[PDB]
């Protein structure tokens, strides 16, 4: 009957600070310790620090000592984690987790879904959308593949649907690629019958909320 | 600095064990937990206090600690058990912190080999008109999830300008991958044809495009 919910994703430039929050239902004033644990992509988890209830004392991992700060506002049942002088290596998934008791020496029994902070030197840019047209090179067996190239955007994520939501069965949106420019690019493909191709009209609906751009693009042979 | 084997595999219905080794300042003198992490979820507590199991965890999960190490055990393993597994404890030295293992990835044997299907698109005309050129090679529905990708200019390879993704499990439990070749419009129109060549399980699939003929 106790749930954890952290704040939304963050995107930061190197050298800046970031302050993530974690909100607890049940509670709300705590009688359990709360910790922060990060996980770099393709890595084992890494404890950062935690905060004891009532007494407010804090313990920090040796690695983060002096540039991480953990605090709690008891009247709102919310704990904060603040990491300063960000580098690219700080890019990770950030979990809050509560302890089955009041000590950080104890099992972490409940975890939040997680939140990502991304550290990059890039600025926020909307994408360009280009059609990936069916053609004779993609037509076999009475099927045809067609799609959309969402090029050079920052940061993640982007939303691609088809015909404003109608087409779903037979739609694959590939995971993005990260170029050396520090910009993202992805592709979205819908598999459909050869016959419909000319008669049928297909439109992709790209949405990049971070730069407030919605692009709608028709894909035709 | 907790050491686990990087991966472990067994068939459905059988038993596995995952070990975790450390020193006396951590595993030796403290209690070990095990956490399970399915792709894209919060880590869930499987086992605590070395061998105790929280209410709501199937009894085919078992834990044990002997001296300086601990082992997790799963019996009658079902395909839904495929995840990364982490051990965790408290280090009691002057360091004074919570320490984790490297993780082990448990995979379950048997899904049929699925040969990959490959779609290759050439640069769109509006992108060429924007003074850029991107060849896109999409690979889907292969298993197991490891392919290599090679590009060809006419008949000879090109290594420059290539970006490929890590393969990733789709929703239908097969794998997908994208590869992008970035060129100038001058280079694109400069060749007879370009080829994307996908190699999966000692078999080759190759698709071709040409500057609108």
């Amino acid at each position: 009957q106790v749930q954890l919910v952290e704040s939304g994703a963050e995107v930061k430039k190197p050298g800046s600070s970031v302050k993530v929050s974690c909100k607890a239902s049940g509670g709300p004033f705590r009688s359990y310790a709360i910790s922060w644990v990060r996980q770099a992509p393709g890595q084992g988890p890494e404890w950062m620090g935690g905060i004891i209830p009532i007494f407010g004392t804090t313990k920090y991992a040796p690695k983060f000592q002096g540039r991480v700060t953990i605090t709690a506002d008891d009247f709102a049942g919310t704990v904060y984690m603040e990491l300063s002088s960000l580098r690219s290596e700080d890019t990770a998934m950030y979990y809050c987790a509560k302890h089955m008791g009041y000590q950080v020496r104890e099992t972490m029994d409940v975890w939040g879904k997680g939140t990502t902070v991304t550290v990059s030197s890039a600025s926020t840019k909307g994408p360009s959308v280009f059609p990936l047209a069916p053609s004779s090179k993609s037509t076999s067996g009475g099927t045809a593949a067609l799609g959309c190239l969402v090029k050079d955007y920052f940061p993640e994520p982007v939303t691609v649907s088809w015909n404003s939501g109608a087409l779903t069965s037979g739609v694959h949106t590939f995971p993005a690629v990260l170029q050396s420019s520090g910009l993202y690019s992805l592709s979205s493909v819908v598999t459909v019958p050869s016959s419909s191709l000319g008669t049928q009209t297909y439109i992709c609906n790209v949405n990049h909320k971070p730069s407030n751009t919605k692009v709608d693009k028709r894909v035709e042979p | 600095v907790l050491t686990q084997p990087p991966s472990v595999s067994a068939a459905p219905g059988q038993k596995v064990t995952i070990s975790c080794s450390g020193s006396s300042s951590n595993i030796g003198n403290n209690y070990v937990s095990w956490y399970q992490q399915l792709p894209g979820t919060a880590p869930k507590l499987l086992i605590y206090d070395n061998n105790k199991r929280p209410s709501g965890i199937p009894d085919r999960f078992s834990g044990s600690k002997s001296g300086t190490s601990a082992t997790l055990g799963i019996t009658g393993l079902q395909t839904g058990d495929e995840a990364d597994y982490y051990c965790g404890t408290w280090d009691s030295s002057l360091s004074a912190y919570v320490v984790f293992g490297g993780g082990t990835k448990l995979t379950v044997l048997g899904q049929p080999k699925a040969n990959p299907t490959v779609t290759l698109f050439p640069p769109s005309s509006e992108e060429l008109q924007a003074n850029k050129a991107t060849l896109v090679c999409l690979i889907s529905d292969f298993y197991p999830g490891a392919v290599t990708v090679a590009w060809k200019a006419d008949g000879s390879p090109v290594k420059a300008g290539v970006e490929t993704t890590k393969p990733s499990k789709q929703s239908n439990n097969k794998y997908a991958a994208s590869s992008y070749l970035s060129l100038t419009p001058e280079q694109w129109k400069s060749h007879r044809s370009y080829s994307c060549q996908v190699t999966h399980e000692g078999s080759t699939v190759e698709k071709t495009v040409a500057p609108t003929e």
